[PDB]
């Protein structure tokens, strides 16, 4: 019964796609930038102990490709004992690397572990690594793919979700993402990136626009760029929901996740291995569970995985005082919180993806870090994180301020 | 945005000076005249940041009555360089005014480049590094072939890469290897014709006169001729492909991990952070659009300028060098002596080469010998080194045989007549250049100069066997003559004012840069390139590895590491030196210190391996080559039971060449610091990231600090662990 | 806390990498037959009870991209809740999966476990994800980056392994390799490759040439086949290595592992799961460990791994019955052997990599089913498992039949 816990967890701005910031900072040196600031934090940490180096990273190919893992590991200068893997669970890939270390700490054979992922999605975009189920004509014909945002305005049009509705939520996002900052909540935990000279590149989340207006919210077009804008996926998807006459588009690049670069770490040990390098331990791991739905209205895996992980560790809706769900989609929050009955003043608190940006493999491990500040800025007990995922998975994690 | 450095009110007298001439011809074509009224040499100053922000925003306000620009020079050079006094005061806090200044410019060259009209560089001299980069800007270069001009972007030789768009263009241009590997790395100059063979010019014309209106006449049929694409550059084109491939080209991402390893290979492992640099802007800027790839550029410059290394290098290859060649070390009030005919006394390796570099500046050379079957193998190495510079094209059939017919060889004393320069290079002993002196003193001129090519002996006492002692001069080259680039002019004891700025006038003219040493035991190159050998040689008793003694002297930066060094310097006369050093010590009467190295060359003198001269030394030499290390060193000295660290061994050699440096700057034997850095680099190999073995000093940077302050804590360091030798002297407390 | 088991460990034969049988079929191919097979052996398994498919692979790109091991429950019509994860731990990313499944058993947040690994060299090259390590400048020119070949000569040199040594233990390979096919110990093991219709494609390891003989192999010129023969990385290596003079080049196509398509698939779940599901425990996951060494001479990882895997499980070497390392260079073996003292007898009974392939990703899954195999046979105990990897990492396995 080996219990696992955070001592830190830290994570870089989010620069965005367009002029972003980060465009000229390689992935590599995201990574290395917030393992630097844990050795500021800890110069006396013996990183001998520190036993893996586990990176969660979606598109690993180019600047990515290669372990990026065991890259931050030498680049780094860390002991070459420290391993280093990266894996892809899609969207839940930085959760998936908390989770897996969590695993690892409880099962007795690792004593403290990093965990995390990085994104540059501006210099590897999203399906630069191709892929069977994409790519492959025998695979796609059967597993009937379909890009993320049409199943997401599917969940809309199920489930009665306007387009005013998705946008009154994506107004609700920026002004809380506005209000976190503004507060200093992210203070301590967004890391600001610098070059060799020290110079600053970026210190806040650039995708961010705070002046949103829901007037401004209803002018944007329904525009996705890539493979929702070419044919045939609506027919695909309505094949499949074939009780469902017409989709309505209601999913735009106001309501929808911002493609933005980012890295974020966490680091996770056993109450010994904590206890002998002076760690303060600030939450610990309750329960990870994994689920699914239906791959092709796809992000409705968050209602069985955060359902999983709730019987798992005992607890209902009501012992949870915070819930985190990312922010792909406005639908997929308004599903998740129509289903579970979420408090709103309990749901993604702090603002969300659609206001700072998803940046992919580090996702999870953002939102993660970012529900352990908040539980110990309110004094609060129990967080419940939770991601969807492409291809219909779902990954929760509950977390308990200590 | 702002092509000026300032966005707020400064002081009306600190605003720079004009150097940027405007004129517009009726056709709309305007000529841009760069002439800086602060020096004989437009330069990228303050004032030129300035000139040209005001005439960029010229250029887009009168956009509408101007269909191309003409970028053209006043003086005799194009644009030659950039403010060194002025970077190397770049501290590490300035590294946001550095950064903010190199995207100034660049913003200033992007802005003419994108002009939508084309822009033409009338190139009339030389164009080195930020000119060659103003150029590069521009849609068509022209340059006049003219005597002198040069063309490249030699940054990386002062320690700097080239901020100012050069790293971005050129890759642009020719691809991430060529780039890098022809134009780049090693800052390479190229005379106008080779320039337009590579691709840095696209046209040539005979006279400078005839550049503004070729560019102007380019410029009417350009918009004639291809009106849709006039104006842009190739990288600016929908469709642009990079030779050679991007890094995510299947082909280049190939090869692409060998080209940090070839660099290491080449760089031995030395400190020298610049190339890297240009390596690592090169491949990252080809991976981004043009305007991310040239802000990667300029924060891997204000990384370079505000470091040691480019200050070490900037110190030493601009302004020592420059103070060398104008005259620093050359007495004052002394006119001219040109030189008729030479005489090199000896047809070695050493004499054959003075010769040869004497007859390719231009003067007949009379190689005598003791008989004319050795002078005419001493001619032969000239011949040699024409026949391989004629296959390899570098020079004419017609001047090579005028080259080899300013040597005449021989082996009679008579055929010294007319001789004005004499440069003797037989054997080290005394009575014997006493003799040969003797027989050639009443053949020369009268006034001829009589000077000796001597490594070890006294000049003064080798002046005792001549008439004229006023005129007797130690003038010390180093093998191979061809290439070695120093001369070591040693100062007798009588030796006159006027002898040695005639010496001195003779190394430049034969291409060479001359230090002014006086006469002292070892003078200043045999000296400390002995401290050098004998702490590795020291290395070996102690039993060191002797591969890593070679890699730490690779790693140093050196050009050679010490044991095979030290058999091309003969160990027997390393011997002889010793014995000579302690029979003065004992004979005045004090008491002889021995070097550990002494007892080391004892012992391979004992085992019949003096050096490659016979076949046998610290390597094993077959063929003529060289053949690996002896297996039986590791049994003779034990190596293995000693096993320092690198750094410990690198800087054991790099410290006892610094502190010996600094002994003779104490005793006199150096006048000024310039000659100790560029004779320690150009004479006898220290390490140019170090800008010289004085530079050194007061530039240090270890782990514990930067500095004086620094350089004497870690000697006193290495010191207490290897011995008294490393002990800094007073004049560093 | 809860035991972890393996179920069943299956393996494709491995096709070689010119004019091989397997280049035809997509890697997705063979992971999904090796799925049918483990419902061909146990049809009424409850595939629900399945909740992660963890796939290593090295080069995660093209037909090897986006999440294979999603690609495979979704294109083999398993459950929609069992998840899928890619991970990369370069050569032990088969072992590694094997290993984090379980450790996920452990944990107790997983019951049922698929993993395993796919590589298809001859459809997607080692070094098509590009990486940092190799082509940032940066990067590259301070972590030194030599490729494996290097170090396995650097190794040879120093231990004093010569041509004639590192050709004498190829022999061996090939010699045990051949053996065991004519044994039969590898027929219910190796799942041959059929196509749509059935026919069949690949049913033996078609790399191994049984009729190795000493002088053949000493006709064998040094490797020159990849980033070997371009040039710098001797001297660079030896930059690190200061006291060696002269690499001694002795490592040959002979002598290396051979370049392969493959998969392999393990079943790892609890006591409970198994009872459940009707299955038979073939042998319990004793312990695992990862360490590391100098990542230039890379492949030394192996031997602090075993030694804290050892330490890990409170045993010694002659407590182990059968070891199994992965012949990627001669050398590496020898040393390794060396090292130990470990019998002849006992190291790699059956051949390996050498003869049969090292299809990267899939190579620990490979083994470790092998050595499952060779407990059963022999009726033996205990058996550890390791491999070298690149970067200078390691991943060792204790193994007990059940
Ligand atoms: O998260 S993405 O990588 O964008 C992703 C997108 C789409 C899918 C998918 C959709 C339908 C059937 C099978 C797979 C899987 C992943
Ligand atoms: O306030 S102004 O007179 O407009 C003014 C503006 C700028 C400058 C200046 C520009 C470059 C180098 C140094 C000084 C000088 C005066
Ligand atoms: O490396 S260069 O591009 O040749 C370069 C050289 C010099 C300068 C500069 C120095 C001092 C004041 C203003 C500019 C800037 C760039
Ligand atoms: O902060 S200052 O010392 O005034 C300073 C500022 C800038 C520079 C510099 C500019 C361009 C290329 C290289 C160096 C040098 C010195
Ligand atoms: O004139 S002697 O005193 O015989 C004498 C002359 C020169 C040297 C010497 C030579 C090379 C390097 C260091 C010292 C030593 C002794
Ligand atoms: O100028 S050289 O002839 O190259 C030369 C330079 C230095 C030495 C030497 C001096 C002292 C101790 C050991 C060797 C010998 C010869
Ligand atoms: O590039 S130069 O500065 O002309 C230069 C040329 C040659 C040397 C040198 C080479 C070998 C042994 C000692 C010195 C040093 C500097
Ligand atoms: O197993 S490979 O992917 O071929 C691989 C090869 C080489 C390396 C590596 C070697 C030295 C320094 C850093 C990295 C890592 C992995």
């Amino acid at each position: 019964s080996e219990e696992a816990f955070i001592y830190e967890a830290i994570r870089t701005p989010r620069g965005k796609q367009k002029n972003g910031s980060l465009h000229e900072v390689k992935p590599l040196s995201l990574v290395v930038g917030l393992i630097d600031e844990l050795r500021k934090r800890h110069p006396d940490l013996d990183e001998n102990l520190i036993s893996d180096v586990i990176l969660g990273c979606v598109s690993p190919v180019g600047d990515q490709g290669g372990d990026i893992a065991r890259a931050a590991v030498l680049a780094s200068g860390m002991p070459v004992t420290s391993g280093g893997v990266q894996l892809n669970r899609f969207c839940a890939s930085g959760l998936e690397a908390v989770n897996t270390a969590a695993q690892k700490v409880r099962s007795g054979w690792d004593d403290l572990v990093l965990a995390g992922g990085v994104e540059s999605m501006s210099r590897v975009p999203m399906g630069s690594d191709g892929g069977a189920m994409g790519l492959d004509p025998a695979t796609n014909y059967d597993v009937m793919f379909v890009p993320q945002s049409i199943g997401a305005d599917l969940i809309a049009t199920i489930e009665g979700f306007s387009r005013e509705d998705v946008d009154a939520y994506a107004l609700r996002s920026q002004q809380k993402a506005a209000e976190a900052w503004s507060g200093g909540y992210f203070a301590k935990s967004v890391v600001p990136v610098r070059d060799q000279n020290g110079l600053l590149i970026l210190d806040h989340d650039e995708h961010m626009r705070p002046d949103t207006t829901k007037e401004g919210l209803a002018k944007l077009k329904p525009a996705f760029e890539g493979l929702a804008a070419l044919g045939g996926f609506d027919d695909v998807a309505l094949q499949k929901y074939h009780w469902v006459e017409k989709i309505n588009h209601v999913h735009t690049g106001g309501n929808s996740s911002g493609i933005v670069d980012g890295a974020a770490l966490v680091m996770i040990g056993s109450a010994a291995a904590g206890k002998l390098q002076g760690l303060t331990p600030r939450a610990r791991i309750v329960a990870t569970a994994t689920s699914g739905a239906d791959p092709v209205i796809m992000l409705t895996g968050p209602t069985p995985a955060t359902r999983k992980v709730l019987d798992r560790a005992g607890l209902t809706v009501d012992d949870i005082d915070l819930f985190e769900l990312n922010e792909a989609f406005a639908s997929v929050v308004l599903k998740f919180q129509k289903d579970l009955n979420i408090p709103d003043e309990k749901l993604n608190v702090n603002g969300g993806a659609i206001a700072m940006g998803h940046p992919l493999g580090a996702t999870g491990a953002m939102i993660l870090g970012t529900m352990v500040d908040e539980l110990e800025r309110r004094n609060a007990r129990r967080a419940l994180i939770t991601l969807c995922i492409g291809g219909g998975m779902g990954v929760a994690t509950i977390i308990e301020r200590v | 945005s702002s092509h000026h450095h300032h966005h707020h009110s400064q002081d009306p007298n600190s605003m720079p000076d004009n150097t940027i001439q405007w004129d517009k011809d009726a056709d709309g074509i305007v000529t841009l005249t760069m002439d800086d009224p602060s020096g004989s040499t437009n330069v990228m100053n303050e004032a030129y940041i300035e000139s040209m922000g005001k005439a960029v925003d010229r250029l887009v306000a009168e956009k509408d009555s101007i269909t191309g620009v003409v970028v053209a020079s006043a003086k005799k050079t194009f644009f030659a360089g950039g403010d060194v006094k002025t970077m190397i005061q770049a501290r590490p806090e300035d590294a946001g005014d550095v950064f903010n200044t190199v995207e100034t410019i660049k913003r200033q060259l992007r802005t003419l480049e994108t002009l939508g009209k084309p822009v033409v560089a009338a190139i009339n001299g030389a164009a080195l590094g930020g000119g060659l980069e103003i150029a590069l800007a521009c849609h068509h270069r022209i340059a006049a072939d003219v005597k002198g001009s040069q063309l490249g972007l030699p940054e990386v030789t002062l320690g700097l890469l080239p901020g100012g768009g050069g790293v971005t263009r050129t890759v642009r241009m020719f691809g991430i290897q060529n780039a890098f590997v022809s134009v780049l790395a090693q800052g390479t100059r190229f005379k106008p014709a080779k320039a337009k063979e590579i691709g840095l010019v696209d046209e040539l014309v005979a006279t400078v006169e005839e550049l503004v209106p070729a560019a102007k006449a380019w410029i009417k049929e350009e918009l004639k001729a291809n009106p849709d694409g006039a104006g842009v550059q190739p990288w600016d084109k929908k469709g642009y492909k990079m030779p050679g491939g991007t890094p995510s080209s299947p082909g280049l991402a190939a090869i692409l991990p060998s080209f940090p390893s070839n660099l290491r290979k080449q760089l031995k492992g030395a400190p020298m952070p610049a190339p890297r640099a240009i390596l690592a802007a090169a491949v990252e800027g080809a991976q981004v659009d043009f305007d991310t790839a040239s802000r990667i550029e300029s924060r891997y410059f204000a990384s370079l300028v505000t470091g040691q290394v480019a200050k070490n290098m900037m110190q030493a290859f601009f302004f020592d060098l420059q103070a060398i060649n104008a005259g620093g070390s050359r007495p004052e009030g002394i006119g001219k002596t040109p030189i008729k005919r030479i005489g090199v006394l000896g047809a070695g390796m050493m004499g054959a080469g003075i010769a040869y570099v004497s007859a390719k500046a231009g003067y007949e050379v009379v190689l005598k010998d003791v008989s004319l079957e050795a002078a005419a193998k001493g001619k032969g190495y000239s011949e040699k080194l024409e026949a391989k510079a004629l296959e390899r094209g570098r020079t004419t059939q017609e001047r090579s045989d005028a080259l080899l017919a300013r040597i005449t060889p021989t082996a009679d004393a008579a055929d010294f007549k007319g001789v004005d320069f004499v440069i003797e290079a037989v054997f080290e002993n005394q009575e014997l250049k006493h003799k040969v002196f003797g027989e050639i003193e009443d053949i020369v001129e009268p006034n001829a100069i009589l000077g000796s090519n001597t490594s070890t002996l006294p000049i003064t006492g080798l002046a005792t066997g001549v008439k004229r002692q006023e005129d007797f001069i130690g003038i010390h080259f180093f093998s191979p003559v061809d290439k070695m680039p120093l001369v070591e002019i040693i100062k007798g004891e009588k030796t006159s004012d006027e002898a040695l700025a005639r010496v001195f006038d003779y190394t430049l003219a034969i291409g060479k840069t001359p230090i002014v040493v006086n006469d002292s035991r070892g003078f200043f190159t045999s000296r400390v390139i002995g401290t050098f050998v004998n702490e590795a040689l020291a290395m070996l008793g102690e039993g060191v590895e002797p591969a890593s003694i070679e890699q730490a002297g690779s790693q140093a930066g050196y050009p050679a590491p010490p044991l095979q060094l030290s058999d091309e310097l003969n160990l027997e006369l390393m011997h002889k030196i010793a014995v000579a050093t302690r029979k003065g010590v004992e004979d005045a009467g004090g008491t002889y210190q021995p070097h550990p190295a002494e007892a080391v060359v004892e012992k391979m003198i004992e085992l019949g391996r003096s050096g490659r001269l016979k076949g046998a030394g610290f390597y094993e030499y077959a063929d003529g080559k060289r053949s690996g290390l002896w297996p039986g060193l590791r049994e003779t000295f034990k190596s293995g039971s000693s096993q320092p660290p690198l750094q410990d061994m690198i800087d054991r050699m790099l410290f006892a060449e610094a502190l010996e440096t600094q002994k003779c700057l104490d005793e006199g034997v150096l006048t000024s610091t310039a000659d100790a850095n560029i004779g320690s680099i150009m004479g006898i190999g220290f390490p140019p990231w170090t800008g010289g073995s004085a530079q050194f000093i007061v530039g240090y940077s270890g782990p514990a600090g930067t500095g004086k302050a620094a350089f004497v804590a870690r000697a006193r360091e290495l010191a207490a662990a290897y011995g008294d030798r490393f002990l800094p002297p007073e004049s560093l407390l």
